[PDB]
């Protein structure tokens, strides 16, 4: 009679998303990002971005009845960048903070076994 | 508001691995749990603290009134895990 | 004008300018505490002294740190109230006896107007008017931050005591209304925490943008 | 608010872009996080056993 889900974070150097969804992630409960609490672009991957919405999708998972969360972190990946954004390990310490046992955490970013080819030219960007 | 329309039903783990719940979902209909996979750990399954790095992966078959038995589809090592395993030289 | 037994008063005990003790102020603000000098003094004048030390304005009564900040003119690169206030032959710069007269009098209206010790109405005020966070810019890799930082009780006691000082000179400038009025309406104000006191009005200002930032 | 006190206990160094903020490692006083200490950022000279006022513990300022 445990109320137990999964906290899927998006973190990337542009933004951050947190998604609490369900035990078999079919069932969303909660889903919040760095664009719908800042006002502006700069601020949404920010560290503060990503706590304040992680406090609001743990306070939103609350009320809905989940007590436990199992973290799954992510970057980009693919042929963009694997590394996770600023705004992750706050992520997690909102989580674990506003009332939510954790569980799990892992890295799930896509990691490609010598996949498509990365966008910028041979050159790369030159700025 | 849609989410007082949903119901928890409990998942059960396949025969052979002893039968014992997994988790709860939320669900309207009991058709829309019919097929969802739920990752779960040997530790968690069995006891043994030593395999916690290996992750079973059980798909819903049956629903059986707030009642939803799995079956064996996969299953993986961790990422961490093997990447320790494997190094230079 | 002022009666002869003012004019040649003659103190007796150890207390400020003579009439107000400071047994009874308390300071309620564990940062501010320690940096906040009510040792038993008579006269608020230590012809300096303390500049050499490191950390040396810890030992100097608040009143003398409160004469000193109101001896100045009141704006000469800054803007206070979208204003110069640039008092070159007629500003109070270096003029200690002067500070000290108009000083005792802002204590003489605030204890006349609250019933309470002056000191006590200060201390409150400076307490009230003291902000908790600022922001500073910080430069990590290539390229700078602005990053929200705390502040130390020295640099809040300090812009505290500015920030009243400034006040009372924007209240006085051009206006009927005198430097002793002045003082203790911002002094007054700001103990009341009512938002018309440039102190608090400016420490209001700073720690919102200070949340901003952060 | 209020804030919560916190106790200066060692000092990392000097930090900024012009150098005038501090780096130090505090303890705080009372609050939901009695006796952890963390460490922040500090404007204006500050010395070992001083109290700043934080409005909050949450945010730990990086390494150097």
């Amino acid at each position: 009679k445990e109320k137990w889900g999964i906290a899927h974070i998006y973190s990337s150097f542009n933004n951050t998303i947190i998604h609490i969804t369900d035990i078999t992630g079919a069932e969303t409960i909660s889903r919040w990002s760095g664009g719908m609490v800042v006002k502006a672009d700069r601020d949404e991957p920010s560290p503060y971005a990503a706590m304040l919405a992680a406090r609001r999708a743990a306070e939103e998972a609350l009320e809905k009845g989940i007590v436990g969360v199992h973290i799954r972190v992510r970057a980009p990946g693919g042929s963009k960048s694997k590394t996770p954004g600023p705004g992750a390990q706050a992520a997690i310490r909102a989580l674990a903070r506003a009332g939510l046992k954790i569980g799990r955490v892992e890295d799930v970013t896509p990691i490609p076994h010598d996949g498509t080819r990365p966008k910028g030219g041979r050159r790369g960007r030159r700025v | 508001d849609k989410w007082k329309l949903k119901q928890w039903y409990i998942i059960y783990a396949p025969d052979f691995f002893g039968g014992v719940e997994v988790g709860l979902t939320p669900a309207d209909d009991p058709e829309k749990v019919l097929n969802r996979v739920v990752e779960v750990t040997l530790k968690d399954v069995t006891g043994d603290f030593t395999k916690s790095h290996v992750k079973l992966y059980f798909q819903v078959y049956d629903v059986k009134g707030q009642n939803a038995y799995t079956k064996f589809k996969g299953m993986k090592l961790a990422r961490s895990y093997i990447r320790s395993l494997v190094r230079r030289k | 004008a002022k009666p002869l037994n003012e004019r040649f008063f003659i103190p007796h005990e150890i207390k400020v300018m003579g009439r107000w003790s400071t047994e009874d102020v308390e300071v309620r603000d564990p940062s501010l505490k320690p940096y906040i000098n009510l040792e038993p003094r008579l006269l608020p004048h230590t012809h300096g002294r303390h500049a050499k030390k490191h950390f040396g304005k810890a030992n100097v009564h608040i009143v003398e740190r409160l004469i000193n900040k109101i001896m100045r003119s009141g704006g000469s690169h800054y803007k206070v109230a979208g204003h110069f206030m640039r008092r070159e032959h007629r500003s109070l710069n270096s003029k200690k006896v002067k500070a000290y007269e108009v000083v005792k009098e802002a204590f003489k209206i605030i204890e006349q107007r609250t019933g309470k010790n002056p000191i006590q109405v200060l201390v409150w005020a400076i307490e009230n008017a003291a902000p908790r966070e600022d922001t500073t810019s910080v430069m990590f890799g290539g390229i700078r931050y602005h990053v929200a930082v705390d502040i130390s009780p020295m640099r809040r006691l300090d812009v505290a005591l500015r920030n009243i000082a400034l006040g009372a000179s924007a209240k006085c400038y051009r206006n009927k209304m005198s430097f002793a009025e002045a003082l203790a309406e911002e002094i007054i104000l700001a103990a009341n925490k009512d938002p018309k006191s440039y102190a608090y009005s400016k420490k209001l200002e700073i720690e919102r943008i200070a949340e901003s930032s952060r | 608010d209020e804030g919560y006190p916190a106790e200066v206990i060692e000092i990392i160094g000097r930090t900024g872009t012009t150098g005038d903020v501090t780096q130090v490692k505090v303890r705080i006083l009372e609050g939901r996080d009695k006796g952890r200490v963390i460490r922040r950022n500090v404007r204006g000279p500050v010395r070992i056993g001083d109290i700043l006022i934080l409005r909050e513990t949450e945010r730990e300022a990086r390494e150097i």
